[PDB]
């Protein structure tokens, strides 16, 4: 499977 | 109405703070000896506007340096290090009576060492007034 | 000064002067104290001071003075007792016994001089070890009789019996010969029936708690060795588990006794004993619940409050519960009337496991491991403990410690992980629910803290591999989602840093998920690359560590072309490496290149692997070509600290990639090899020139240290490759000769302070891997490093510590792989080789002593392998007895006890050579013994003479019996070692029994 | 308010080096065996006032043992030291404990495994269990890196004062006096400075 929303939210991880 | 249940640095300003290891030179043995590792702080007294070095050991927090940054002092390189300074101190009261020492202080980087020298000389100018 | 008068024995001892010296030492300070200390030490060590203990013990009014007098007597009794005239032996016994009696009869002295009475009791025990029972058969009967006439004497007798038991059963192994220990153990066993009667009578009837406590203290010692019948065929378990648990004065010692009872050797087929074992546990737990605290009590809080002896009690309760339950819980698991007891006991352990005390937690955690492993494997058991295990899941998750410098913490994490993995298998649904629930209370803020989100992340990461892949899938997604939203919702880089780190930690722990979700793995990596530009403290280190960690586990997914991608991802990493690493420190850049080397080595097509390798090394190879063009056109440039640092980081990058690629690194090594060794020589010249112009102090300067770093990293690079090379023909034909030409002369002809010990380490790897193929190369190594390194390290045991260690590692491997090189040594140099080995014996440094003893053993074997040829015959003639006497010296000098086992092995090999007639020539001179004398006879004669002169206080019979036993036992290492230990005991005293050496029969 | 602390253990385990570190801040690299005992006052500043330890640093080598257990009399606390790079020093821990508790029957005792800075550790954490049944506190320590170097005194202070919440605090830092260098001593000081400049600092590869 893919779980594309996990990926999306992962791509947006920010330290600030 | 319900009755409810029942350092001497406060008057100073921290101009500079850096982690460092302090050594004292034992002339009789001609070896350097560690005196402490911890934060070295330049503290400006709000009443007198005079700046001192204050350095405490990690964990035990015992004082390993406490003396005015006299304008007469001169920071000199040590033959074995590009990140340390050597200088004579005529009155340090870390252990009690104002004793004289030849100190060396080492830093994590040549960059921290050079900035220490920058701040050190700025502070000397403060104390000249 | 005046205090030194007590040291003048030609006069009478002034007791009041002694007491002033003693007071000044114990109560004084500074210079006075120090001076008195040295006087007291000189007084005590006077070999006639014992003659004045009689006076001190009668006429002094200072307890410290009498204590010192007893210490003096102790030295005499334990070392010279049997040398005394029999009158002094009787006299000393009499006034020790009498002094003990008189102190017990004076109730004031008995209560206020406990330390002095205890010392006197121990001194008495020393005499018993010498005199009892053979010359004092009435001691025990008279002790029992005298116990009835006074509570004080009875209590003190319990102390004497306690110390006697300790000296005979607990501390005899090191301090007595095997025969004497057995003699004393049999003697106590013979008369223990009487001893127990007195002990049990006191416990059953007495009311003095100080007497009860002392009796229980002695019982604790007895439980180490007595037969179980004394415990199970009497009423004593009832007394221990009821009466003595109610009073706090006796509760601590009684609990310790019951812990040892839980270790008695006991038959496991007797139903009545099983019921007794159940019963005393039932009694003990009942007393705890009614007299101490109920099972709901908050032991974490109690322990933290630290009132009275609560901490020691809770420690002892944990030891009791874990000890008993690890052995006997099956006794409680079938009978339904025992189920409440079983679970209450474990509920106490749950409560104990919440205490904030690292070492106590490890004790309970060891028990939990024992339990959950059994529930994992043992049919029909896990349902019993469902509620205990559910609570334990929460306990362990909430006290998870950091997994990845603190080695105490590393071990604890691994132990916690092991227990939690078992607990997850036992109920995977409950485990998941606890973790998701804990996560919710991080988001809702009710338990949010830096420590708490870290702890939970470590716990989640620790159970990887326990869930099904589909459950893991849903679980991972849930966690990552919740964690991402948690980071988004926090303010400031500090909070966002902590959470982003934990996110990457969890991800790195689930490679199975990553391997099956490429788009996810790709996004993970690209985020790490973004983080390699973040300057917040720690983000860059975290990004690099996570990167290489993921690569080690998922490398295959970087080297294949993935569906919907136009190239293996490793190519994409390489293309952008400069940007990706632009903001990283050198150390972190090297980690990145090392991670790339892991991936590249999974490419098994050689042409594609070498192309990836050359592409990966493009940046360092270009910087390298540049500097080789510059530093060659103007060797002065190398004095530029910035160029030196650039060079070192280039070499370090090659080391990093070589570390992960090993044999596959050869093409890159070939690109730089010849110019690298030329650089090695140029740097070597600059170091020498600087030492010449500035003196030895040059070696401390940053310039020279930077230059030597280049040399060390070059050596490390070659060592790293050669240690992993698979084509050894290329190593020998292409690498070795240029290497030796570059490093050996430079090492030999530098002053000692400029020699790099890394040269020795590099040579050790060369010899290890291809030594068998370069016999002339090995000879050249020895010629260039052996004598000049030996001269550095053979004046003391401390200077040049690294050269010392690497020196003997090199000799060891040369002796293993190219012994022929030592055969070529001229006789004077081979003698230095033998001296060097023995020099290694005498080191206390373990990293030298062990190799030295192994070199000696390997050397003897190498010589033996040669058969009956002149070199072997000359070796034995020249060096056999040197090795025997040097090995004996370190065995017996009490300063090399760490090497006993290997010293013994070497000595046994040497002795067995002679008694297997494996030495073909006589070991003696023509004149000093008749023709035909066997080497066996001469060896025994040589050894008798050696030991007679080295230990003149031994009798000829002692020496002869010791050597007869040692010789007989030279095929049996364990017994041989026992005989050596017996000898080490006997040389510490006068008058050892020579029949002791017949112990093995 | 002072407490006699006796420190025992095999020779070479780091007892004297540990105490020196606390006394002056220095790390002595040389092994000069203690002869008998050396007594040093050591004061810590806490939130309950200062606590003074009278540390009796005893000799671990048998030939230098001096009065041996005579040093233990009236001790109120103790540290037993071993070396995690030397198994034999841990094997001897029960012997030092035996001799100590025969004289000091109920005192707080810390067991310290020293030299954890050394990579090739020989006494593994999991092997260290002797403290459990004897109710000793245990710490991994390093006098060289200062790992946990304060914990033994902190724990003992809490036991001796009877306050589990006792903490070390920052001793007050008086104002330092003004400088007036003597023009006569100016030649002597530039001399001593030249020597100090040309004596290399030790351990130049340490992080500090
Ligand atoms: N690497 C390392 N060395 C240490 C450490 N502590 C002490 N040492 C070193 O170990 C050696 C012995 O030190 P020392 O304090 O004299 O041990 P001791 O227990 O007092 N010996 P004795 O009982 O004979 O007086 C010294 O060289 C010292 O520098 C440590 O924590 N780490
Ligand atoms: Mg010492």
């Amino acid at each position: 499977s893919y779980e594309a929303e996990t990926v999306s939210a992962m791509a947006l991880l920010s330290v600030g | 109405h319900f009755e409810p249940v029942v350092t001497m640095e406060e008057d100073e300003e921290v101009l500079y703070k850096v982690r460092a290891k302090l050594f004292r030179f034992d002339a009789d043995a001609k070896e350097w000896k560690e005196r402490g590792t911890g934060d070295c702080k330049f503290l400006k007294n709000k009443k007198t506007n005079k700046v001192r070095i204050l350095m405490r050991r990690d964990k035990t927090l015992k004082i390993c340096a406490n003396h005015i940054i006299a304008p007469e002092y001169t920071l000199k390189p040590n033959v074995g290090s590009d990140r340390s300074w050597v200088y004579a101190c005529t009155a340090d009261i870390a252990e009690g009576e104002a004793e004289a020492f030849t100190f060396a202080i080492r830093f994590g980087s040549k960059e921290n060492a050079d900035k220490f020298k920058e701040e050190f000389e700025k502070a000397q100018e403060i104390n000249k007034k | 000064g005046s205090m030194e008068g007590i040291l003048d024995f030609s006069n009478d001892l002034d007791i009041a002067l002694l007491d002033q010296v003693v007071s000044t030492f114990y109560q004084g300070s500074g210079v006075q104290q120090k001076q008195a200390q040295e006087i007291l030490t000189k007084f005590q060590d006077n070999p006639d001071a014992w003659q004045k203990a009689d006076q001190i013990l009668q006429f002094s009014t200072n307890p410290q003075s009498k204590f010192i007098a007893l210490s003096i007597l102790d030295k005499l009794i334990t070392r010279k007792w049997k040398l005394l005239p029999n009158d002094h032996r009787i006299g000393i016994r009499n006034f020790v016994v009498g002094m003990i009696i008189s102190m017990c009869q004076d109730d004031e002295v008995f209560k206020t001089q406990k330390n002095l009475i205890n010392k006197s009791d121990l001194t008495l025990v020393q005499i018993l070890k010498q005199e009892w029972p053979q010359n004092w058969p009435e001691f025990i009967p008279e002790l029992i009789g005298s116990s009835s006439s006074s509570v004080n004497v009875c209590e003190n007798n319990m102390i004497v019996l306690k110390l006697l038991s300790e000296e005979v059963f607990d501390f005899s192994a090191e301090q007595m010969t095997q025969a004497k220990a057995l003699h004393l153990k049999n003697s106590m066993s013979k008369e223990f029936e009487q001893i127990f009667k007195l002990c049990f009578q006191v416990l059953e009837q007495g009311s003095s708690s100080s007497l009860i406590v002392a009796t229980l203290e002695s019982l604790l010692r007895y439980l180490h060795w007595i037969p179980y019948r004394y415990i199970y065929e009497t009423n004593i378990l009832e007394l221990l588990s009821t009466k003595f648990m109610t009073s706090p004065d006796t509760r601590a010692i009684t609990l310790k006794c019951l812990t040892e009872v839980s270790n008695l050797k006991i038959p496991q087929d007797n139903d009545l004993i099983k019921r007794q074992t159940v019963l005393f546990f039932q009694n003990t737990l009942q007393q705890i619940a009614t007299s101490v605290m109920p099972v709901t009590a908050d032991l974490k809080a109690t322990y933290a409050n630290a009132n009275g002896n609560d901490q020691s009690f809770l420690q002892d309760l944990a030891m009791f519960l874990t000890t008993y339950l690890a052995r006997n819980r099956a006794l409680l698991e079938s009978d339904e009337s025992l189920r409440e007891l079983l679970l209450n006991a474990h509920q106490y352990l749950i409560q104990l496991s919440k205490i904030e005390e690292r070492e106590l937690f490890k004790t309970t955690l060891d028990y939990w491991h024992n339990l959950v492993a059994d529930l994992f494997y043992e049919p029909l058991k896990k349902h019993i403990y469902e509620e205990i295990c559910s609570q334990l899941r929460l306990v362990i998750i909430e006290n998870m410690v950091r997994p990845e410098k603190e080695s105490d913490t590393i071990q604890l994490y691994k132990s916690e992980r092991e227990v939690l993995v078992y607990l997850t298998h036992l109920n995977v649904i409950d485990t998941e629910e606890i973790m998701i629930s804990k996560l919710a209370r991080q988001i809702d803020g009710s338990e949010w803290s830096w420590h708490n989100i870290n702890t939970l992340s470590w716990a989640i990461g620790s159970i990887s591999g326990t869930m099904s892949e589909d459950t893991e899938k849903r679980f991972v997604v849930t966690v990552i989602k919740d964690l991402l939203g948690l980071c988004e919702q926090k303010r400031g880089k500090d909070n966002k840093a902590v959470v982003a780190s934990d996110i990457m930690y969890v991800v790195g722990q689930y490679p199975r998920f990553l391997k099956a979700h490429w788009n996810f793995l790709r996004t993970v990596i690209l985020k790490l690359f973004e983080f390699m530009h973040e300057t917040h403290e720690g983000v860059q280190d975290m990004a690099c560590d996570t990167f290489i960690k993921i690569v080690q586990k998922c490398k295959y997914h970087f080297v294949i072309q993935q569906p919907r991608e136009s190239e293996p991802f490793i190519q994409t990493i390489i293309r952008d490496i400069q940007k990706t690493t632009a903001d990283l420190q050198p150390q972190q850049v090297h980690t990145f290149y090392k991670a790339c080397g892991i991936i590249i080595s999974e490419e098994r097509s050689v042409a594609e692997r070498n192309r990836l390798l050359s592409d990966l090394m493009q940046l360092p190879n270009m910087a390298w070509d540049t500097i080789v063009e510059q530093s060659t056109a103007n060797p002065t440039l190398l004095l530029d600290s910035e160029t030196v640092k650039i060079i070192a980081n280039i070499i370090k990058t090659n080391v990093a990639v070589c570390t992960s690629m090993g044999a596959d690194f050869y093409p890159q090594l070939g690109h730089i090899y010849y110019n690298m060794l030329q650089l090695y020589r140029a740097v070597s010249s600059m170091i020498s020139a600087q030492v010449a112009a500035e003196g030895l102090i040059a070696t401390k300067t940053p310039k020279v240290r930077g230059l030597r770093t280049i040399k060390k990293e070059i050596l490390k690079l070659v060592e790293t490759y050669i240690s992993k090379a698979r084509n050894l023909d290329d190593v020998v034909k292409v690498l070795v000769e240029p290497l030796l030409n570059a490093v050996l002369e430079d090492y030999m002809n530098n002053v000692p302070d400029a020699r790099d010990a890394e040269v020795l380490n590099c040579m050790t790897t060369v010899v290890e891997k291809v030594g068998h193929m370069i016999p002339q190369g090995v000879i050249l190594i020895l010629q260039s490093v052996f004598e000049c390194t030996l001269d550095m390290i053979n004046k003391d045991f401390t200077e040049y510590p690294e050269h010392r260690v690497e020196f003997y590692k090199l000799l060891k491997v040369i002796n293993e792989k190219s012994f022929a090189a030592f055969l070529e040594l001229p006789p004077a140099a081979f003698k230095l080789f033998v001296d060097a080995i023995c020099w290694a014996f005498k080191h206390n440094n373990r990293d030298v002593e062990v190799n030295g003893l192994q070199i000696a053993l390997d050397l003897v074997k190498n010589i033996e392998r040669m058969g009956n040829v002149p070199f072997a015959n000359e070796f034995h003639k020249n060096y056999f007895f040197i090795f025997v006497s040097e090995t004996f010296f370190v065995l017996t000098d009490s300063d090399h006890k760490s090497g006993f086992s290997k010293q013994a092995l070497l000595l046994m090999k040497l002795i067995s050579l002679v008694y297997d007639n494996k030495i073909s020539v006589p070991l003696y001179q023509e004149a000093e013994v008749p023709q035909g004398t066997s080497n066996q006879v001469y060896l025994s004669q040589y050894l008798a003479n050696m030991l007679s002169n080295a230990f003149p206080h031994l009798t000829s019979e002692q020496i002869a019996s010791f050597l007869s036993a040692l010789t007989k036992q030279c095929k049996d290492l364990v017994v041989f070692k026992g005989t050596l230990r017996d000898f080490l005991v006997q040389i510490k005293e006068v008058g050892g029994d020579p029949t002791d050496y017949l112990f093995a029969e | 308010v002072q407490f006699k602390l006796v420190l025992v253990g095999d020779g070479g385990t780091g007892k004297t080096t540990f105490v020196k570190r606390h006394l002056t801040g220095e790390f002595e690299k040389k092994y000069v065996a203690t002869l008998g005992v050396e007594v040093h006052p050591l004061v810590f500043h806490t939130n309950r006032g200062p606590i003074k330890f009278n540390v009796w640093d005893t000799a671990g080598q048998e030939k230098f043992g001096g009065l041996r257990d005579g040093y233990y009399i009236q001790a109120q606390c103790a540290i037993i030291m071993f070396d995690v790079t030397s198994r034999v020093t841990y094997k001897n821990v029960p012997n030092w404990h035996r001799d100590l508790v025969r004289v000091c029957e109920n005192i707080p005792i810390v067991l310290c495994g020293n030299k954890v800075d050394i990579k090739d550790r020989k006494v593994k954490a999991k092997s260290i269990v002797f403290h459990r049944k004897k109710n000793l506190q245990y710490y991994d320590i390093s006098a060289k890196s200062n790992y946990n170097f304060e914990k033994p005194f902190l724990w003992l202070a809490r036991k001796l004062i009877g306050d589990p919440n006792l903490e070390f605090v920052a001793m007050p830092a008086l104002a330092p006096p003004e400088v007036v260098m003597d023009p006569a001593l100016a030649a002597q000081y530039e001399h001593d400075l030249e020597v100090a400049q040309t004596t290399a600092l030790p351990d130049e590869d340490d992080d500090l």
